[PDB]
């Protein structure tokens, strides 16, 4: 079976410049007989049905911008990208149909690099509806951040909280390259009515200081 | 105008099958044959094989040789594969799309090989810490907690509002169900003057929702009516008792009244209601049957009546239950 | 319109013979042969013969050539078969039936073979316990004793009470002879006003009586104890609620708490007394619970102290059951 | 002599459920000549004429309910109810008329199963008229209860009373398909007035505890 290999696994490159992405096939993918390269490009971002960008190893598509060109014969492709933009930020497949079965490439993952973005931080209490469940769960959102890195530390009546956590980071961000997270606590109606002091402290890289939001119990 | 419509995300149960469909739209179904490719948890892609409507030819990668079963239905559009005998190893994304060259893709089905049944996703509304407690613009959301399998979908007034929005992958929580937040950034201005509405849907357990978050929100209490068979032990007397207890209920106020068919029953003594703990009150009602007509299955039902509920009359059936 | 009608039932001296009839109407009797089916009391159906009317053609079954002979008279359009030198083996029922196709059957005739004599049976009432006793329903009958040999035949109010009636089957008794009950049951409301009596009709000995059951000729109280568990429906909250019933006491003085472990729950609250249509008091006791101390299958229990009690108090535990 | 051959011996079906009871003879019941297979089924219900519902192994008589179907050849049959009703509570019997003499099955016995049903226990003392005559005889009675099984136990001046009592139990009900029992303590005039109470203990499985009903001689 042919066997495609992509460099590198992935890739951090700064809004402007300029990749390469290379894909490698373990037999050649040329054609004597039409001279044709039988490779082809995919974008995929998260949870969506990939993309074909280029076809037959340098014939881009109808709508793929002009940043984006295919090169490469017989064992060794790539593609390049002249100028990065923020909603390149994808996965790059490429996938030989030379012959059967059809096979693809690990694939390439491309992240943008940007300025430091310090998160926006709020902070949410437990609906009234949840909390007739039986259960309190308190959310705390860190907005359009940059470096990735970030940490949140929740504290219940200035306690520190430990183990009964949960984040969850989005992608980057097609337009301003930034990130998202969102760090929920969850404890019991019980546990939850029994302490007073809801606390939750950022803590990034564009904060000059810790950050915290934070909510006394109450309807208000 | 091509399109490629795939069925619904489901779980499976190990060492059960599946059988995905694609649905072509937009072009000549015989034209072009229709591949099936997996992916497997975020990773790899693998290509199944592929099936040619028009002709039935079709062919295989031989590693799903023997667990795939790509077909066609020329008149229906259609092409299905079929996934014998799951295992863990085949929880992963399925995906059809037309031709060698793959311009038109399906939007893939994700299957879930697991012995949890599917749950329904409860939605609780994320509210903006107010009126310029956040400045000049504040944030919202929508909580979509406990329920399985994924994946569920969020939107924001029905597609309006886009901009802005922050769907956060869901997470797996200890208690083995998916739980998930979706947050969107609005100026305080339009907070409060404009609705805001987050439309969740979770078609694996058919359950679409429409929370509206509102900004926070800061005397009569509806009665909750539950209906309890005779005791076990009552039960070796000719003549048993069905019970009704209305409790949480406020003002003291209330009328409960029991009956059968279309005939009231009689037989009966409702107590005076009772101060409760918490300031609501309670009682019970107790109509008297003979043991006979219990075990003959008839349904009994207690109407209860009350300022606080919604047309002040409610009523709760009960009857021999067929236990296993 | 086509119909069988056999001969009555009938006693028969061992070593004697019989001679049962068919009589034949709603068609042409020499259009099909009449067939005889032996049927001993409950065990399988054995086939004796068949007589054709018409060609006076006849077979019969090797088990029963010699013990049974068919014949049949056209004039009469009625079939016969003649049992002879009965034994005790031959008691059974004995029916006759149409064509090779039995769609159509007599009603059977049951031939006892016994030495004894018939007898007629003598018809006691089954007096009902008392008006209101019953508060609803009572129960009320005859008792058809000592007659010879089967069938009885009971009705009440000729024909009219059919509804809740209980014919049982009849016992044969040490003595030689047949006994029988039949009960109904009937409202206690009507008892006293409503006449019932039965039809009691045993042919064998030409006996006909209707006996007219009428009602026969004529202070503290333990209270009694039942816990209930939480309406499945209340298990939608959190926090349930456990019931202790105490009803059927008197006096009105009474004390009811509840307890858990060694140590005795707090939040609950009794309803006050209340008069039962009976003269005794009932009220009813409800423990609250948070609904996760009530799944994790503790044990609750309801104690009552009351005067009428052996030691003026008694506990009735209650918990989350595991059912199959 | 050709044999008949039913299974099961009885069955236990929930309303609704669907049942097939089999019937096999020992030689078989399908002449060559007509491709026909000589063969009936039979509903027989206590004390009454038998029913023919299928003729010809599967010919459904006139007014016999779709719910009933035979199928079979040769020497194997079978006679299936779809949705099983109150009703359908009797005995079903098989018979070949292939050759004589005609042979039937030993049949078997339709149950319906309905929910435990606890008994209603009633107790009825002798009457005068019937003192007069120089016998007591007692009845209790068991009311519409389910499973079958049932037990009464006499008690006469708190004693345990043995093999002077008899008892009667129902065909299991057309519509609510519970069975009823009654059993007769029978003793002399002379027994019955030189004790004084007269006790009877009913024990079945929808009862929690023993449950007993009595009556002392004197007592109006």
């Amino acid at each position: 079976d042919i066997v495609m290999s992509q460099s590198p696994d992935s890739l951090a490159v700064s809004l402007g410049e300029r990749v390469t992405l290379n894909c490698k096939s373990s037999q050649s993918l040329l054609y004597s007989g039409n001279q044709k390269n039988y490779l082809a490009w995919y974008q995929q971002k998260p949870g969506q049905s990939p993309k074909l960008l280029i076809y037959w190893a340098s014939a881009r598509e109808s709508g793929v911008p002009d940043r984006f060109s295919g090169s490469g014969s017989g064992t060794d492709f790539t593609l390049t990208i002249s100028s990065v933009q923020a909603e390149d930020v994808a996965v790059y497949y490429c996938q030989q149909y030379y012959s059967y079965p059809l096979t693809f490439g690990a694939g390439t993952k491309l992240e943008l690099k940007r300025t430091v973005a310090a998160p926006s931080v709020f902070i949410f209490p437990p609906s009234d509806e949840q909390l007739k469940s039986g259960t309190a769960s308190v959310v705390c959102l860190l907005n359009n951040f940059y470096p990735r890195e970030a940490k949140v530390q929740w504290k219940v009546d200035n306690a520190l909280q430990s183990g009964n956590s949960q984040e969850s980071v989005t992608e980057q961000d097609s337009k301003d390259s930034t990130y998202s997270l969102s760090s929920t606590l969850t404890l019991s109606k019980a546990d939850y009515e029994k302490h007073k002091v809801y606390a939750c402290e950022v803590t990034h890289q564009g904060l000059s200081s810790p950050v915290t939001k934070s909510f006394n119990r109450g309807e208000c | 105008q091509v399109q490629l419509v795939q069925s619904g995300a489901e779980v499976v149960k190990p060492g059960a099958s599946v059988k995905i469909s694609c649905k072509a739209s937009g072009y000549t179904f015989t034209d072009h044959a229709i591949h099936w490719v997996k992916q497997n948890p975020g990773q790899r892609l693998e290509w199944i094989g592929y099936f040619s409507p028009g002709n039935d030819d079709f062919k295989y990668n031989e590693r799903f040789k023997g667990k795939a079963t790509l077909t066609a239905d020329t008149s229906a559009s259609t092409a299905y594969v079929e996934l014998s005998s799951l295992r863990s190893e085949d929880t992963a994304v399925y995906f059809c799309t037309r031709s060698l060259n793959m311009a038109y893709w399906g939007q893939g089905t994700l299957v879930t090989v697991s012995s949890a049944s599917t749950k329904g996703p409860s939605v609780f509304p994320l509210a903006p810490s107010s009126k310029s407690t956040s400045g000049g613009t504040a944030a919202l959301g929508c909580l979509v907690k406990d329920y399985f399998p994924e994946p569920v979908t969020v939107s924001w007034n029905s597609g309006a509002l886009t901009s802005g929005v922050h769907t956060f992958p869901a997470v797996l929580q200890s208690s083995g169900l998916y739980s998930l937040s979706s947050v969107v950034t609005v100026p305080s201005s339009s907070l409060g003057t404009q609705t805001y509405i987050c439309n969740v849907n979770h078609k694996p357990s058919n359950t679409k929702v429409d929370k509206k978050v509102e900004p926070k929100s800061c005397q009569p209490r509806e009665p909750q009516v539950y209906t309890l068979p005779p005791s076990r032990d009552e039960l070796t007397k000719n003549q048993v008792s069905l019970t009704c207890l209305v409790k949480g209920f406020y003002p003291s106020d209330i009328a409960v009244e029991w009956e059968s068919n279309g005939q009231p029953e009689n037989n009966y003594k409702t107590t005076p209601p009772v101060l409760d703990s918490d300031g609501s009150f309670f009682l019970y009602s107790k109509l008297t049957v003979d043991k006979s007509r219990w075990q003959q299955g008839n349904v009994f039902s207690c109407s209860v009546m009350h300022e606080a509920l919604h047309n002040h009359y409610t009523q709760k059936s009960l009857s021999l239950s067929p236990g296993k």
